[PDB]
């Protein structure tokens, strides 16, 4: 039972570590695209609305 | 140069007159050609038959092995792989369904039902005897009537006072465990009977459906005459 | 050396029907003109050069045959194959050995090893559609794939042996003396020795 | 060529005596190429993986029934064989003159793996029998606990 | 366990022998020594047939 | 005008360029260059690839909540997420460009989630190794026990 | 509405270099001639019609530009996509809810759920191979595929929650009072299931006592664990019902609207 409780504590802390890793990496990778908008160029739009 | 996939049954030519200027005759050369299906027999039909046999045999797997679900669901996964194989080959029109697609979806439905009925068998087997009480009709049907038809034969001084109390408590706990085991064995026997019933039902349904589809395919012959009367 | 391969591809040009005695061709420059060359997303031209050659057959002494051959040395850019081929194979290779740290009582050693094998088999689709289908030689990618496959198979075999050993009991097997000597006494002395006998 | 090696390369003048002399089909010159495939690519990338994956299914007989991972191994080998069949299906035409050699081996392996799954099901069924479910007769005990183990030189 | 050992010793040789037969059909498959069966000529530059 | 199903034209300036006007260059050359700045509409990749891949790759975090016992199926979940990610790699290889100047975002994300899944598989293996230790094989480490059971909750 | 989608493709025809003032085009008939039209195995032409148009621009007031636009309204025949795509997705979605009827003690819940996910993931290859890949809008098949995927993912998450609840140790975890109130006391009323003096002689005497107390403690621990198992059981039944209902309602909400529209148009 002591061994199981040790495993449970390891599982608990490593869950938070893995969650932070997954969330932060995915967010950084996709925010890379979020800042890849077409630049505000000094031209009129190709199709006039 | 003989084609490797097509056999020329008939090859007539006809002069078509206009209906009844701008009117124009035609010369139509007809090719009635039969496909030679060895590739699909080797690559699709035989694996499907083998997967079907495994889907049948999952009902002979004991519940205590903890392996019914894996077998049935990996059979379904293999069938999905074969659907991916057929996606490149089968025609894409919508006037009717190819018979091989019918056989594939029939096998998918059988494997799905094997999964469902395996879940039912496992639910019966692992049923808690304390939370659940066996209804009397379940006893009568699945323990008395059905096993006979399925050929399933079920086999069969303060210190001394405190010590007496401890021994009596131990014996009472063991008796309660024995009653629990009896109820658990009743549920497990019902699960076994249900599993054998599903095994025979799957054998019958598989054989009938496979035979129907295979005879429908086999007796589809090319036309004896290029221009049959309609 | 694919995908880290260097190629040397040539373009041999010549007058098809006129020999050197009637039409003479000379190079405009020692090298091809690359001033208007578009950037390639797959190759880098390290070197380029054009050479003139004249060949005289013994049956035609008087008519030399001329050609100009332009060659280009091209180094493949390997990032695409590194990302899409090598790294998944490396991850499978790493996952192969993790089964040996799994306890047998977990009942998941075959699950892990067989799932690594299935991942490798599914990845075979990617590798054969990407790897060149030629039999002149075995690419480095193919060698690494065969390495990974062979050793997941070896891990599966040895894992079956280990699981068979774990489940032995006096009701089925008798312990040989040499197994006890090798594994219970000698090896644990040259190990961490953090495990009871 | 990177996949084909020329073994023979003859040239022939073919004249059909049956055709009339005013037919285009009377005379022709045919140049033949007998070409042997260099199978190293297919060997390395298909046959060794496929053959080894098929052979690993025999390991289930050495797996104990208490591992609980026997039919999973066998059905996974069947799934891998199906993936290999999907791989083959895109490379050859669907002709009926013969089954390809790799196709023959894959059909043979699929059939054998299916038999191995059925055998594993039967073995697990035998392993989990108890007195409340089955009767262990004396003949079965004599055959399987003494007679077959001594013939098989079992421990 | 006895059934498993017997099935090992029965099934593994069958697999090995069948795979061997199937693949030795192909390994020893070579084109014939001459391009045309029945014609001894090799149609090679070494064996010129002078007129 | 009917907009392309995947590409929206955001800009399209044109410029007349003149070059090679120097004495050494000789006769001058000219051309007209139009620059179509076009934006991809990524809805197909979002619905069919990215969202399912994100959810399947998020599933490995559930392995931390399954029991470290024989019937927990922790490694089942982790390694089968890896297998599904391999299927998604095969799916993505059919669509991505085949250049090597940079790594596409889709490929980077898929390799990242594959690495995370591999690390979580290793973590699950370690947790199972620690949990199933028994007195008959392993000795009681007091240092690790004090670190994990006593020190960690007070630090946490 | 794919594969129940209606399309309306036009074919605009005109004299490229001649304007209406020098060359006039007139339709032969109000409709295209479909007398020699070969039957299609994928589309049915509901309607067809040709229209003439004349446009005069501001800077050319004397050269009208003429065109004839033929148009065809076509209804897709959806049987191929129903059989090859929709039915396997229906089977996977139906199998998604069966995990909640599978007991935790079988040790096969994650096997079933994760392998259903694997089958759906492999079938995504089939879907991408068959259906067109476009980003103009989400097809109905796309919506149904995403619904099935999210359904399987939610089933996996809730299955993990149920397994965690089943295996809660009574020593480490203590049952909250609210959990007992909802799951053991309140909910089963709506359902139909049962609720929950030599030294050696003295040493032997104390040994019998110790054995009895050990089985007593084991009985208390087993009952406390059985409470958690009963909770997981009740949640599993509720979730089985909820997931079957969600499957049916999701399939209907995806398809029945367009099916009813097409029914009303015929
Ligand atoms: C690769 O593929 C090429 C074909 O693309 C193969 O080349 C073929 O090889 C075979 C065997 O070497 C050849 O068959 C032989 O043909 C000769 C000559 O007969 C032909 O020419 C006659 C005029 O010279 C003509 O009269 C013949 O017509 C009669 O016969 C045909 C049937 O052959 C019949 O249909 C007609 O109505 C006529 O009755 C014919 O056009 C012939 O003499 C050979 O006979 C010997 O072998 C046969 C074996 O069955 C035996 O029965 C006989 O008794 C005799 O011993 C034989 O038929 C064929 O012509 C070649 N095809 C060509 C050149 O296009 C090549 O072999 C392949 N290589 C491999 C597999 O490595
Ligand atoms: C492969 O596909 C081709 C088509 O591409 C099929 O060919 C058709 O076959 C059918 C049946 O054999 C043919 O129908 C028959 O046509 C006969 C001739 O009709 C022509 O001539 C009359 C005047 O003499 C005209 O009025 C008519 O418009 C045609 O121009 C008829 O005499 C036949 O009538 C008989 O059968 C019908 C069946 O309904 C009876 O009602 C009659 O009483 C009578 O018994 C019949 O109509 C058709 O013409 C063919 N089309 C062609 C040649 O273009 C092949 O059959 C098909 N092969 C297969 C499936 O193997
Ligand atoms: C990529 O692959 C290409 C092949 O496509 C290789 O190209 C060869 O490059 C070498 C140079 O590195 C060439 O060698 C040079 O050839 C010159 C031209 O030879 C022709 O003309 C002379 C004069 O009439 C004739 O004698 C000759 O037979 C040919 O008709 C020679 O002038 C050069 O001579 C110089 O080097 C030699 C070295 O032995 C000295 O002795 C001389 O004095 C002089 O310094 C030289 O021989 C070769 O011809 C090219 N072959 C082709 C194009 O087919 C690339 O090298 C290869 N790249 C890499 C990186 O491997
Ligand atoms: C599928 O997609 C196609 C392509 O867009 C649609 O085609 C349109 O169909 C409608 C009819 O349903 C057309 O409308 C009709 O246009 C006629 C021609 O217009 C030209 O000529 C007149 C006369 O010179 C000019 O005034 C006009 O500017 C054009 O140059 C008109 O004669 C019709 O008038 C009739 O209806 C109106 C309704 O307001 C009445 O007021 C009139 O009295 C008269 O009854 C009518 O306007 C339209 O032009 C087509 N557009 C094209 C081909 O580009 C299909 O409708 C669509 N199908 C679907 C959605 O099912
Ligand atoms: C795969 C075939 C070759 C390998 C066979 C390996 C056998 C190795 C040797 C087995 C030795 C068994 C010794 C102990 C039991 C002795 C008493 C006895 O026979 O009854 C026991 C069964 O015993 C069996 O295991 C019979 C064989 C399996 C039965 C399944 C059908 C036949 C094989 C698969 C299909 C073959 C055709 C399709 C696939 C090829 C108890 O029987 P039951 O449970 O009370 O009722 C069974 C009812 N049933 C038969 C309907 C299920
Ligand atoms: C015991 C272990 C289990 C056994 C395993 C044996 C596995 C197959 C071994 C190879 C057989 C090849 C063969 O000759 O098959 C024939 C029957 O082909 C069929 O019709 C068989 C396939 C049937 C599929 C299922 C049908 C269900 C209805 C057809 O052969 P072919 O295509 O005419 O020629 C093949 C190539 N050759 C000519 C060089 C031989
Ligand atoms: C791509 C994004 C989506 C990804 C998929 C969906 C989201 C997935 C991710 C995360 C959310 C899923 C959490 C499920 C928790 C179930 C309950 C549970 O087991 O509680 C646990 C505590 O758990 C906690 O302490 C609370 C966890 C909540 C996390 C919320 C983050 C969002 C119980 O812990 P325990 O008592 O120790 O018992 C478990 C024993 N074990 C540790 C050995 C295993
Ligand atoms: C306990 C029981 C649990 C049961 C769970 C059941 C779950 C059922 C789930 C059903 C999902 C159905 C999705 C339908 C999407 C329609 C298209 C759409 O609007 O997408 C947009 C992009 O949307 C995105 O970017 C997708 C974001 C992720 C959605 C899924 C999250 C799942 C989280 C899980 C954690 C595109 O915008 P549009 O082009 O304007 O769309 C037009 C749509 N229209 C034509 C309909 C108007
Ligand atoms: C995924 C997690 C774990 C790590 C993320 C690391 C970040 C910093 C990495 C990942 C991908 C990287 C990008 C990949 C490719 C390019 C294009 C190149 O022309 C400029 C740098 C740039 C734009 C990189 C910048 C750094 C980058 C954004
Ligand atoms: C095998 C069963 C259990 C599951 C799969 C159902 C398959 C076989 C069903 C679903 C839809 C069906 C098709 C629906 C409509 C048509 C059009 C007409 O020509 C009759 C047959 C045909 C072509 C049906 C053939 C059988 C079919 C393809
Ligand atoms: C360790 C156990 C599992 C075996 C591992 C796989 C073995 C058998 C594999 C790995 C590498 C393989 C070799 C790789 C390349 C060649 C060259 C060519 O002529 C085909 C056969 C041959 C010679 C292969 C034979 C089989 C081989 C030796
Ligand atoms: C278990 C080990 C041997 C791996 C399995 C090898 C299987 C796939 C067999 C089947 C046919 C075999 C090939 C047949 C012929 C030859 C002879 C020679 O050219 C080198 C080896 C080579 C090319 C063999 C390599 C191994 C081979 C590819
Ligand atoms: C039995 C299992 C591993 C199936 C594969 C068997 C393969 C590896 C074996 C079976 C017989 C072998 C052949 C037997 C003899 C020779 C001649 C010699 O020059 C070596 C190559 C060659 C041509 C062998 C190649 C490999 C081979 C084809
Ligand atoms: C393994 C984990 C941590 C990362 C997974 C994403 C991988 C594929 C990412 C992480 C960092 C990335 C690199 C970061 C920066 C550059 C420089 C740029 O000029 C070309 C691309 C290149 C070389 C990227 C390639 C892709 C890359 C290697």
């Amino acid at each position: 039972s002591d061994w199981v409780r040790m495993g449970n504590a390891l599982d608990n802390i490593c869950f938070w570590a893995a969650l932070v890793l997954f969330s932060v990496g995915s967010s950084l990778i996709f925010l890379g695209a979020y800042f890849n908008r077409v630049p505000d160029l000094p031209y009129a739009p190709c199709i006039q609305p | 140069i003989e084609n490797g996939q097509w056999e020329i049954i008939h090859k007539p030519s006809r002069l078509i007159q206009p209906p009844g200027e701008g009117q124009r005759q035609e010369v139509i050369f007809y090719l009635i050609i039969r496909r030679k299906p060895l590739f699909y027999l080797v690559n699709v039909i035989a694996p499907c038959i083998l997967i079907t046999l495994l889907a049948i045999f999952v009902f002979y797997l004991p519940p205590d092995a903890g392996e019914k679900m894996g077998l049935s669901i990996f059979a379904l996964l293999t069938l999905t792989v074969f659907l991916l194989l057929l996606a490149d080959k089968v025609p894409e029109t919508s006037l009717s369904v190819p018979i091989i697609i019918k056989y594939l979806m029939f096998t998918m439905v059988l494997v799905t039902f094997s999964v469902i009925l395996s879940v039912v068998v496992l639910n019966l087997h692992h049923r808690s005897p304390h939370t659940h009480q066996m209804p009397l009709w379940v006893r009568q049907i699945f323990i008395h009537k059905l096993p006979l038809y399925l050929r399933l034969k079920r086999p069969k001084l303060p210190e001394l006072r405190e010590v007496v109390s401890s021994i009596s408590y131990i014996a009472r706990q063991l008796q309660e465990q024995e009653d629990h085991d009896a109820l658990k064995e009743d549920w497990q026997f019902v699960a076994m009977v249900v599993d054998r019933l599903f095994l025979w039902t799957f054998i019958i349904f598989t054989s009938v459906g496979t035979l129907v589809i295979f005879l429908d395919a086999t007796y589809h012959l090319p036309p004896p005459d290029p221009f049959p009367s309609r | 050396h694919f995908p880290f391969d260097e190629q040397n591809c040539s373009m041999k040009l010549g007058t098809w029907t006129y020999d050197g005695s009637v039409v003479a061709i000379n190079p405009e420059s020692d090298q091809p003109d690359l001033s208007n060359f578009m950037e390639s997303g797959e190759w880098v031209i390290k070197e380029s050069r054009g050479w003139k050659h004249s060949v005289t057959y013994s049956c035609c002494p008087d008519t030399p045959y001329l050609d100009i051959t332009y060659h280009f040395v091209m180094q493949r850019l390997p990032l695409y194959f590194i990302v899409n081929v090598i790294i998944p194979c490396l991850l499978f290779s790493f996952l192969t050995g993790l089964v040996f740290y799994l306890p047998t009582d977990s009942g998941e050693k075959m699950t892990l090893s067989i799932s690594v094998l299935l991942s490798l088999t599914v990845f075979l689709l990617v590798i054969v559609e990407l790897i060149p289908s030629t039999s002149s030689a075995v690419p480095l990618i193919g060698k690494y794939m065969l390495f990974t496959m062979v050793f997941v198979i070896a891990s599966i075999i040895i894992t079956v042996i280990v699981i068979n050993t774990h489940h032995r009991s006096p009701s089925t097997h008798v312990m040989p003396n040499w197994v006890r000597k090798v594994f219970i006494d000698t090896i644990p002395n040259i190990m961490f020795f953090s495990t009871m006998k | 060529n990177g996949e084909w090696e020329i073994v023979h390369r003859p040239a022939r003048v073919n004249v059909d005596p049956r055709a009339p002399l005013d037919s285009p089909s009377r005379q022709d010159i045919t140049f033949y190429l007998i070409i042997r495939r260099k199978p190293l690519f297919y060997i390395i990338n298909i046959l060794v993986p496929c053959v080894l994956i098929s052979f690993m299914v025999n390991l289930v007989f050495y797996l104990p029934a208490d591992s609980g991972e026997k039919t999973s191994v066998a059905i996974s080998v069947l799934l891998a064989q199906s993936v290999f069949l999907l791989l083959i299906s895109k490379r050859l035409p669907a002709t009926s003159m013969a089954i390809p050699l790799i196709g023959k081996f894959l059909l043979f392996g699929m059939v054998l793996v299916t038999m191995v799954v059925v055998i594993c099901v039967i073995v697990l069924n035998i392993h989990f029998r108890t007195p409340s479910t089955h009767v262990l007769s004396e003949g079965v005990k004599k055959l399987f606990l003494e007679t077959l183990p001594e013939l098989l030189h079992m421990s | 366990r006895t059934v498993d050992r017997l099935c090992l010793f029965v099934v593994t040789p069958v697999m090995v022998v069948g795979t061997a037969w199937i693949f030795l059909q192909g390994v020893y498959n070579q084109p014939p020594p001459q391009p045309f069966p029945g014609d001894p000529y090799s149609y090679n530059v070494q064996d010129k047939r002078f007129i | 005008y009917t907009e392309n199903g995947e590409w929206a034209i955001d800009f399209c300036p044109g410029v007349i360029r003149r070059h090679h006007g120097g004495a050494t260059d000789g006769p001058g050359e000219t051309d007209v260059i139009y620059s179509l700045i076009i934006r991809r509409k990524p809805l197909f990749y979002v619905i069919n690839i990215i969202v399912p891949c994100v959810l399947i790759s998020g599933l490995v975090l559930l392995a931390y909540f399954l029991p470290a016992q024989a019937g927990g199926q922790k490694c089942t979940v982790s390694i089968n997420v890896l297998l599904a990610q391999t299927v998604f790699l095969f799916l993505i290889a059919q669509k991505i460009p085949e250049t090597s100047l940079s790594v596409p975002l889709l490929g980077r994300f898929l390799i990242f989630v594959m690495v995370v899944a591999t690390l979580i598989v290793m973590n699950c293996v370690i947790v199972l190794n620690v949990s199933q230790r028994t007195p008959t094989t392993h000795a009681m480490s007091p240092r690790l026990r004090h670190v994990l059971l006593e020190l960690l909750p007070r630090l946490l | 509405h794919f594969p129940f989608d209606e399309q309306n493709c036009s074919m605009k025809l005109g004299t490229w270099t001649y304007d209406g003032s020098v060359v006039a085009i007139n339709p032969e008939s109000d409709q295209p001639d479909l007398s020699n039209f070969m039957e299609s195995g994928e589309w049915v032409i509901k309607e067809s019609r040709g229209w003439k148009h004349s446009v005069t621009y501001s800077c050319c007031p004397d050269t009208p530009y003429l065109d004839i636009t033929y148009h065809f309204v076509m209804q897709r025949l959806p049987l191929y996509f129903i059989v090859n795509v929709i039915i396997p997705c229906l089977l996977f979605s139906f199998l998604t809810g069966l995990v909640f009827y599978l007991p935790t003690d079988s040790g096969e819940k994650m096997t079933l759920s994760i392998s259903v996910l694997l089958s759906l993931t492999v079938f995504l290859l089939v879907i991408v191979e068959l259906i067109p890949s476009t980003s103009s809008a989400v097809p109905l098949i796309g919506k149904y595929m995403l619904f099935t995927m999210v359904f399987v993912i939610a089933s996996i998450i809730i299955t993990v929650i149920v397994i965690n609840t089943h295996h809660r140790s009574p020593s480490t975890h203590v049952m909250p009072n609210w959990v007992r109130k909802v799951f053991i006391d309140t909910i089963p009323n709506i359902m139909f299931f049962s609720t929950m003096k030599h030294p050696e002689v003295k040493s032997a005497i104390e040994g019998i006592k110790y054995i009895a107390e050990t089985m007593k403690s084991d009985q208390e621990s087993n009952n406390a664990a059985a409470e958690w198992k009963y909770v997981a059981m009740v949640m599993d039944h509720i979730l089985l019902g909820v997931f079957m209902l969600v499957c049916i309602i999701g399939t209907l909400a995806v398809f029945a609207g367009r099916l009813i529209e097409l029914n009303q148009q015929g």
